[PDB]
Order: structure tokens, then sequence, then C-alpha cells
């Protein structure tokens, strides 16, 4: 994860560059820091980057639910017994499980 | 700072003449001041600073990355023993305890470039040469000879610019 | 570092004159400092560093990729035995144990370019020639002969730029 | 590596004089180092490496595509028999078993270009020619004759660039 | 490969002189190597290859589209009979059975351009002519006569480029 | 193919000299090969091809649009009677039955441009004149006379380009 | 086709000499072929075609808009009486019945431009003039007289281009 990308076309003193990387990261965090405004002097720019691979494309709920349901189907245990439900769901499912399986 | 003075300016070029012209000394001193101003330094024996303190933060940065030592530190009008911090190679200050909220006052002693780098000396010499010979035009032609000067980055030429920006965060 | 000196500068070009003009030595030293500053090195016998330690991380990178050995390491005011880590070919350090949270203090000894590459010497010779002969203009015409110079990448010319950027992370 | 030396440099051009000028040898050695550095190679008898080992992965890549053999291999401080791995034509290493997690330490012997290609020799010779005659300007004219030089790709000219990029991953 | 050599180079131009200059042979051999490298071939009697095998796939491609025959085939350390595959006009290999998963090792014999095409010979001649007469500048003027050279595509000129890209996948 | 040879090349220019310079024959043969390679054709008596067969598809295209006849066809190692298909004016082949899945192997005989069009002859003559007279520069000025050449489409000039692209899918 | 021949070429540009030069006849024949090829025509007495037949479609288009008559028609290997179709002024064919699915085989006699338009003759004459006098450069200066030629559209000049496109779908 990245918060800010700053670009310059000159070789600006690697050591103090890393020091400023630490300083900005510490200062601009609202949990530990009280700064909001940034001034860029000397020609340094800010590249408007985006996020390439996010965690919202990985939607794995339906597949995992399907695998669990299919395993429960294979053994024969009704899903209501594992999850739990109302009385009309509780007792007939218990009878169906015991008898049929 | 004092980067050049007459001896180094003479050594940069070749002057056999008795003495620098009256305008040259002013340009040398002006270059001395402009370079020490551009690199972010400030000529001062001691500097007082307000570094705000939030909890769960134990790493505070001094203004000058070339701070020799901290004479006194005071958080919320309460002095703090020297054993609760130790100043590292850079201006970075590490606090062993958890600082309370409020404001924090530090008095430190600055020292910058005790051995003078030769890059800054060359940059200052070429700056004073830039001012003396009026080489702040886009082009120039005296008879047959034609000269087209370099591009400028924030006014200063490209070479002085690269030297400064190599040293421009102190 | 010390890249060129008078002997190498003489060998690069052809000089039969007895000595090097007073201005040439200053430019040679300036090039020696400027190149070692541009490549990311820092002239220092030993360097103290903060490398923050998070758990389940067992690979920490030293500042200088040319660290010969680590004299001492201290995690949260507690020294670590030399058998819990070993420094690989680069500055990479692997910790056999799981480090606790906090901060780490490591002292190491830098050694850089014991055999000097000829590329850096050639680049420094080109830089000192670039400063000596004022070949930092866009064009120049002395009578019939006209010269148009190369483009500049962050000030330094293209060839010196490519040599540096081949060596510019050490 | 050693690409050119005096004999090949002489054979490229037609020099009949008794000997190469003092500056020419430095340029030849600089080109020899610069090309072998640009092609991604590194002059070293043996190289130690960290390749991260994940399970269900049986194909690990060595840094040098010209690795003759692997002297030893150690995964998580446990040596592995020579019959459990096979080094193919490239640096590709196949593991018959399923490697456990942790880290991998491989020692191999690097050998590159035992018969030296003539393309690299030509590229180095023309780099030496480029440095010797100062053909690193945008344009030039001595009286009637005018010359405008090629475009540059990352500093080096187009032809040397294409030869290098033909060989630029070894 | 050996495309041109002295006889074909002489036939391309008109040399009545006794013997090719010493620099010409090096350029001829360098052109011979660069062309055979740019078209994707690799001088080798036999090549070992890893082609990964997935099920329901019966069509695998050899590296060289000019493979004369396959000496042996091995799928997961199990040799395959010659009757289970047959190599077609190109490097395409058709497997009659369903290959199991894992890796496949194939050893074949390469043969390329037994009748040498005249297009490649002309391209090599014009490349060595390009190197000999230094026709790698944007323009040139010797007195009255002025020449402006062609645009370059990845370094090589347009005509050599089109010939190569006509033959650039072998 | 054989497009030009000495007689047609002579009949274009009109030369009165006894013979064609040794270099001219090589250029003529190179042009003959280059054009027949650019048009997509391939000098071959018979060609073996893989055309994949899906069901409910009864129209398969041969590689060469100038296929005179089909000697043999085999689907999934089973030969097919000549009455189940018939080759039309182009390479298009219609199958009366429904082909099963798998692969198809077809052997056919190519015949290309038995009456040679004059357009290809003119294009080849222009190509050989383009190579002979070094008319592959952007401009040229011999004394008073100046010539500025046409734009290039993938290297070849505009007129040869239009002729080829008129014939460039055979 | 046959557009110009020697008589028309002579009439276009008044000419006194006995006979057209050997190179002129080749250029005339090449232009005659090139124009009739560019206009989409094809020199052939009869053409066989596949037109896909879908139901509820009673209007099928012949390849040549200058088809004089249809000798025979066969849909799905069944001949069709001449009273079931009508060939109108263009290649458009109307079917009174509803054709079944499958494929259609039509044989027609192609005849184009029995009275030769003078626009095509002028275009071919000026193409021959363009080839004969090498007016295929961007500029040309013979002493005082300078000529800058027209822009090109797909190679052929603007005027020939517009004449062709006036007749370019036959």
């Amino acid at each position: 994860v990245i918060g800010l990308i700053l670009e310059t076309d000159e070789i600006l003193n690697k050591k103090l560059r890393e020091r400023k990387q630490e300083e900005l990261q510490l200062d601009y965090n609202p949990s530990t820091g009280q700064s909001s405004v940034l001034i860029l002097d000397g020609g340094m720019k800010a590249k408007p980057y985006s996020q390439i691979s996010s965690f919202k494309d990985l939607d794995f709920k339906e597949d995992i639910e399907g695998f669990n349901k299919s395993i429960c189907l294979a053994f024969g245990v009704p899903q209501v017994l594992l999850d739990g439900g109302n009385n009309a769901n509780i007792r007939p499912n218990i009878e169906l499980f015991y008898y049929m399986t | 700072m004092q980067i050049i003075t007459a001896e180094d300016y003479r050594l940069y070029g070749g002057l056999k003449r008795p003495e620098l012209e009256s305008g040259v000394e002013v340009m040398i001193t002006a270059a001395n001041a402009l370079i020490t101003s551009l690199l972010g330094m400030d000529d001062a024996d001691a500097v007082d600073q307000l570094i705000t303190t939030k909890p769960t933060r134990k790493k505070y940065f001094l203004s000058s990355p070339s701070a020799t030592s901290v004479t006194k530190m005071t958080i919320n009008d309460k002095e703090i023993d020297p054993e609760q911090y130790k100043l590292y190679s850079d201006g970075v200050i590490l606090l062993k305890f958890n600082p309370p909220e409020g404001y924090m006052d530090v008095e430190y002693t600055q020292g910058g470039f005790n051995p003078m780098p030769e890059d800054l000396k060359l940059a200052a010499c070429m700056l004073v040469d830039h001012w003396h010979k009026q080489d702040y035009r886009q082009a120039r032609t005296i008879g047959g000879e034609t000269v087209t000067f370099n591009n400028t980055k924030s006014g200063i030429p490209e070479h002085i610019r690269t030297i400064i920006e190599v040293y421009r965060r102190v």
C-alpha cells in the first residue's frame, strides 16, 4: 500500500531523501501527527497514482459456501442442523437426518 | 557560512593581478550567503524549536540534520533528564518514555560542514564567475564568436543547480 | 573516495607540461567528491543506523550494499549474539530468531570499490575536462568551427550520466 | 571481462604507429568494464544467492543464465544430495521433491562467453572510437565539412545500443 | 551462421584490389553474428528444452521452427516411443496419446537455411558497408556534396530492418 | 520465383554495355527472392498443412490461394475419397459430409503466376535500381542538382509498396 | 485489359521519333495491368462463385458488376431453370422462388468497358509518364529550375488516384 508518490528529475542526496520519507510519513498520519498541508519547492512533483490490484476483486464467499454445502450434501447432514433455526426447522430436519441417513 | 574567500577564488581561476576588483568581493560574499541560504541552513549558534508531541510517538525530528547535541529539552514546562533520550547520527531524537501531549521545546547547537566540501566551493566559484562575467543571457555574439548559454532551473544554471540539489537539504 | 589524482588525469589526456594549473587540482578534487556523492556512497568508517523491527520479518537491509561486517547489533537495549545472524554478499541481514518489536541499532564497517572500476575514472576525467574547458553551453562558434553540445540529464552530460546510473545505488 | 585489448583494437582500425597512445589503453579498459557491466554480468568466480522457496514450486531461476554447475545447495540449514536437482541449459533448476518453506542458499560457478562473440568486440571497438575522437556532440563543423551525430538511447549511440540490447540480459 | 565471407563481399561490390583490409574481415564476421542473432536462431547442433505438458493438449511447439528431427522424448522421466509422435513441417509436434502432467524434455537437431537466401546475403553486405563507410550519422557534408541518411528502426537502417523482419522469427 | 533475370532487366533500362556488373546479378536475385517472400508466397512443390476440423463446418481454406489440386486428404488417420470434396477456384475446399473432430492433413501442389504479371516485373526492376544506385537516403545534393526522396512504407518505397500490396496475399 | 498501346501513348504526348524506346513498352504494359488490377477487375472469360443462400433472401449480388449473362446456376447440386431468375443491369440477381439453404454455384460471363473511357486512357498515359520520367521524388532541382511534386495517396499521385476512384469498384 502506498500513500504518496513524489517525483523529481535530479539526484537529491539519498540519505536526506530517506530522512524526509520517514519525516513525512510520521507527520502526516492523523493518529500521530498534526499536519495536513504540503508545499513542494524546487520542482518536485506529485504523481497521481492509483491502485492496481485491490482486495475487492477477490470475491470468494460464494465458492466457499458452495464447497461447504456440497460437502454437507455428500455426507448427508442437513444444513439447518449445522446452522440452527426455528422449531419447525429444528425437529423435522433432525428426524429427516436420522432416518434417511 | 564562509565557503570561498579571496584565496579560494584566486585558486579556482588564475589571477596574477595584485588584488581582486572592488566588485568581486561583494559578489563572493553574496554567493557565500545565497548558497548557505538555498541549502536550507541558517547561520545560528543555537535554535529554539517547537516540536509538537502526540502519544505513542517516540521519534521526533530536529530542524537541522547536523545538530551536534541538545542542551535542554522541556515538555509542557517540565524539564527532562538527559537519560530519557539520546541524539543519533542525524537530527532524529528517540524518546525512551511515552511523551505526554502538549508542546515540546528543544535547544540544540548546530554545526555544518566543518570540512568544507569541494563541490560547494566549485559551485560558489562558478556562481561568482557567473555574476562577474555577465553570463545571464540566452545568447551573445561579439563579432565572429557566438555563445548560447545553458537552460536555467529556478534561475541558477544547470550545473550549479545539480550541485546544490545534491547538497540542498541541510 | 579518491578516483583520479594527478597521475590518472595525466594518463587520460596527454600532458607534457611540468604540472597541472592551480585550478585543475581543485576541479579534480571536486569531481572526486561529486561522483562519490552522486552514487549514493558516504565517506565514513562506521555507520550507525535505525532499522525498525516488526515481527515475522527476518530479512533487514543495511544502508550500504557494500558492508564488510557487522560489529554489533542491539535490539531494544539488548545485544544479540553473533550466531543469531550472518551478513550475506549484499547488505542483506537474516535473523534466525523472531525479532521483537521496537528499534534496532547496528554498527557496520563500509568498504567501497577497493579495486577502482575504470568507468568511474573515465567519468571523473570527463567531468574535470567539462569543468576545465567551459563546455557547458548549448552552442559555441569560434570563427569557422562550430560545436553544438549534448543534452543534459539533471545537469551532467549524457555519458557521465549513463556511467553514474550504472553505478548509482552504492 | 576482457573484450578487446590492443591487438583487437589495432585490427579493427588501421593503426601502423609503434604503439597505442597512453590515453587509448585507459579508454579500452574502461569500455571493457562498461560493456560487461551494462550486459548485467558480474565478474566473479562463484556467487551466493537467496532464492525464496515456496511449496508446490519446483523451478527456481539462477541469477546468471550462464551457470556451469552448482557446487552445493542448502535449504533451511540442511544440505541436499546432488541427485535431487538438475541444472539445465539455462540457470533453471528443477527440484524432484517438494521443497519446504524458508530460504535457499545456492553456490554456483559462473562462466560467460568462452568463445567471445565478434558483435561485442565491434561494439567495444566503436565505443573506444567514440570516446577517443570526441564524437559525443549534437553537431560539429571544421570549415566546409559538417557532421551531425546520431540520436542517443540512454547515452550510448544507437548501434552500440542495439548490439548491447541484443546481448543485454546475461 | 556463415552468410557472406570474402568472396560474396567482393561480388557485392567491385574490388579489384588484392585483398580485403584487416578491418573488413572483423566487420564481416560481426555482421554474420549479428544477423544470425537478430533472426532468433542460435548456433547449436542440439538443444535441450522444457515444454510443460497439460492434459487435453496434443500440440506442442519446438523452439526452432527449423527442427529436422527429434532424437528422444521424455515425459516425467519416462521415454516415449517414436510411434507416439511425428514432427510436421514446422516445429509443431503432434502427440497421439494424452500426455500426463509434469514436464517434458525433448532433444532435437537444428538445421537452418541450407540454401542461403540472397536477401540475407544482401543484408549482411549492406551492413558491413554501413560499418566500413561510417554511414551512421544523421547527415554529412563534404564540400559541395551533402547526404542525409535514412531513419533508423532499433538502430539498423530501414532496408536492413525490412529484410530482417521478413526473416526475423527463425 | 524468377521474375526478372538479365534479359528483362536489360529491357527496362536500355543499357548498351556488354554485360551486367558482377554486383547487379546478386541484386537481381535478391530482389527476386525478396518480392516472392514479401507477397506471402513460398517456393515449394507440395505443402503439408494442419487444418483443424470442427463439426458443422464444411468450408476449409488452404494455405495457398493458388492451389492447383489436392493429392490426398486424411482426417484422424483415415483417408477420404476424392468424391467427398472438390477444390474451387481459390484454396477454398468444401466437404460434402460432416467432418469429425480432430485434425486434418492435406497435401496439395502449388502453382503461382504461370503468366508473370508485368507489375511485379516493374516492382523488381525498381527494387534492383534502388539497390544499385544508392537511392535509399532522405536527401542528396551533388553540386547544383538536389534530389529529395519519397517516404518509405516499411522500408520499401511507395510505388513498390503499392504494387506489392496489390499482390501481397498470394 | 488493354487500355493504351503505342498509338494512344503517342497521341497523348505528341512525338516525332520512329519508335517507342524498349523500356517504354514494358511500362505501358505494366500500367495496363496495374490499372485494371487496381479497379477491382480480373481478366477472365468466366468466373465461378460461392454465394451463401439464406431463406427469405431473393437478391444475390454477383462478383462483377459487369456480368453480361449467367450460363448456369446450381443450388445444393440441383440445377435451376432459366425462368426462375432474372439478371438485371448490375450484377444483382433476383430469385422468384424462396431458395433453400446450403450453397450456390453461379457461372457468368464477364465483360467490361467495351467502349473504353478516355479517363482511364489518360490515367494510364500519365502513369506511364510518371514511370518513364522519374517523377517519383518529393523534390528535384536541376540548376535554376525547381520542381516539388504532388502528395501521394497510397502511392499513386492525386490525379491518377481520383480517376481510379471514379472507376474503382468494377
